[PDB]
């Protein structure tokens, strides 16, 4: 279980820096 | 972009219940 | 402790879903 | 939307401080 | 490793609290 | 404003994947 735990908090990881480029471009306009 | 942030975060709040999961899991021993 | 961290991370999702619908609600217009 | 989208992720902020407590308290056995 | 893991989630919380300031300024204009 | 929420994001990003580090560890014992 701490591994798939561990496995999605990495999924998560990815995903925050999804959200992250797509502000930068709402950013650039 | 808008629309695929909200969908990110939908995306993340699954992975948050999965993890969830994980740890009801690691509660019954 | 490993049951309430499943309730909040379940509560943490439910808030991720509910900031989704708000930029949903700004991608509206 | 804006101003409830920065309350939400307040009230997220505070779930993962509870969090913390929980795992701080199975630290302590 | 779990008062590091508390740790890292207070951390996280402080940031989502920083987003959500941040929000507040676009929400005041 | 935008920006700085996409650095905060990525900052958040990075320290899950140390939550799941943390996490790998306390699964090898």
């Amino acid at each position: 279980e701490l591994e798939a735990i561990a496995q999605k908090f990495e999924a998560i990881a990815k995903k925050f820096e999804a959200i992250a480029f797509k502000f930068e471009a709402i950013a650039q306009k | 972009e808008l629309k695929a942030i909200a969908q990110e975060f939908k995306a993340i709040a699954k992975e948050f219940k999965a993890i969830a999961f994980e740890f009801k899991a690691i509660a019954q021993k």
